[PDB]
């Protein structure tokens, strides 16, 4: 019972920065995924009309 | 939905009077008495439901800013600050601590030559941060600066026309005063470089047509 | 640090035009071109750049062989006057006296002065004449400055 | 056991995401409560 409560609290805390750091770096994560591959859709570059 | 406010000069066109909350407008006046008279007339010219604040320097604001008994809002939230740059630097946080600033008008009456010591770069940064905060919290800021030789500062303000939403000046000419409206951006359109003459009759700024 | 040029072909954008008029905060400048049979009336409600802000200007342009040329009413207000106090003078005008104010900018001859004045809008340009040979080039420079930088100069 | 640990994990994740999303709200409420006006002191609501 006591040990159960302790482990519960530990998990709670660790997942606070897990969800706090996920949101903080959220904008940067999308950026990184984009250049990896993401999906350049809709607008398509025609060509370099020199 | 957010209400628009009016400047404190009578017999003036609505194109140059209305300030939609959510921006920064700037005013210069030649003398301190002109600054205080304009501030009092702005306070007396507001709608009842509007929320207006006044920030003053080097004085007790309860004794220099008045209210008309016939028109204007029921009450105003006077403020006070040290005659220092740190007061302007902290203005945003200080006002956030004591007031929710959403849909508010802030009149900032500085002292004589108060804005003389603020460097150009920090003034640019202050204007940028004030514009961003105004857009974020949907508040309007009016700045009234009694000064003499702010030509460099006025050019600085003109260069920052993106931060500001309107810049005007008031110059003493003996019997009348000259209003130079550099630009103005409100709900009814945008103006550019007018010159208008305004007089002070019984302490009330009335435009002479 | 990128610029966008929105070109909107439309006929009944009156509501859209009013919305764009209200949308100052997201638009540096709103410009409208109206075809009127033989010429195009250019109606710029407001426009902003590094040289100031212009508002409520109506101009006339015509399409000649596919080119857009402004009509000879090229004396329309140069609304912004931000250098109304700047004095651009040849160094010889001040006969060795120190510049009177911070507004005085000195130039060595009347060719650097012309180059700097091609960018001004309301400044005072003071040329110096010391020989009769430099009257025709000075006349040409003055003509170019007057025909391009408007009447406020 | 591990199952309830993972349940709590899920809970605290969007819970911590919503708390982060209300960063501005939290900041404003805290400023209103603690209330440190360092230089600008409200003189008083005038009538």
């Amino acid at each position: 019972i006591s040990d159960i409560i302790e482990i519960i609290v530990v998990c709670a805390l660790i997942f606070f920065p897990l969800g706090y750091l996920a949101r903080h770096s959220l904008r940067r994560i999308r950026d990184t995924l984009r250049l990896f591959f993401a999906k350049p859709r809709y607008v398509k570059p025609a060509g370099t009309l020199r | 939905v957010d209400p628009v406010f009016s400047i404190g000069i009578s017999s003036l066109w609505d194109e140059l009077r209305h300030m939609p909350a959510g921006g920064v407008w700037w005013f210069n006046v030649d003398r301190h008495e002109d600054a205080i008279s304009l501030a009092n007339q702005t306070i007396a010219s507001q709608a009842e439901t509007a929320h207006v604040a006044v920030i003053s320097m080097d004085s007790d604001p309860a004794k220099i800013f008045q209210l008309d008994d016939s028109q204007g809002p029921e009450k105003i939230k006077l403020f006070s600050m040290l005659n220092h740059e740190k007061g302007l630097y902290y203005l945003t946080r200080d006002l956030q601590c004591s007031i929710d600033p959403h849909n508010y008008l802030f009149i900032l009456v500085c002292a004589n030559n108060a804005w003389q010591n603020i460097p150009a770069e920090r003034l640019r940064s202050w204007l940028d941060k004030m514009n961003k905060w105004s857009r974020l919290n949907h508040c309007s800021l009016l700045v009234i600066n009694p000064g003499n030789n702010n030509d460099k500062q006025f050019s600085l303000l003109l260069e920052e026309y993106r931060s500001l939403f309107g810049l005007a000046s008031l110059r003493f000419q003996g019997d009348q005063h000259l209003l130079d409206i550099a630009f103005w951006c409100n709900e009814k359109g945008v103006s550019a470089r007018q010159q208008l003459s305004v007089q002070q009759q019984n302490g009330i700024w009335t435009l002479v047509q | 640090h990128c610029s966008l040029l929105v070109i909107n072909p439309g006929n009944n954008n009156d509501k859209q035009f009013s919305l764009l008029l209200e949308e100052y905060r997201s638009l540096f400048g709103l410009a409208s071109l109206r075809f009127q049979g033989d010429q195009h009336l250019l109606d710029i409600a407001f426009w902003c750049n590094e040289k100031g802000v212009s508002a409520r200007q109506q101009l006339s342009v015509q399409q000649q062989n596919g080119i857009w040329t402004l009509v000879q009413s090229e004396e329309a207000e140069i609304q912004p006057r931000s250098d109304e106090k700047r004095i651009l003078s040849n160094v010889a005008v001040l006969e060795g006296a120190p510049p009177l104010s911070e507004h005085w900018q000195l130039f060595n001859n009347n060719e650097v002065l012309f180059n700097e004045a091609r960018t001004a809008q309301a400044a005072t340009v003071v040329f110096s004449l010391q020989q009769n040979a430099q009257i025709e080039p000075l006349a040409r420079s003055i003509h170019t400055l007057r025909r391009q930088r408007g009447s406020a100069m």
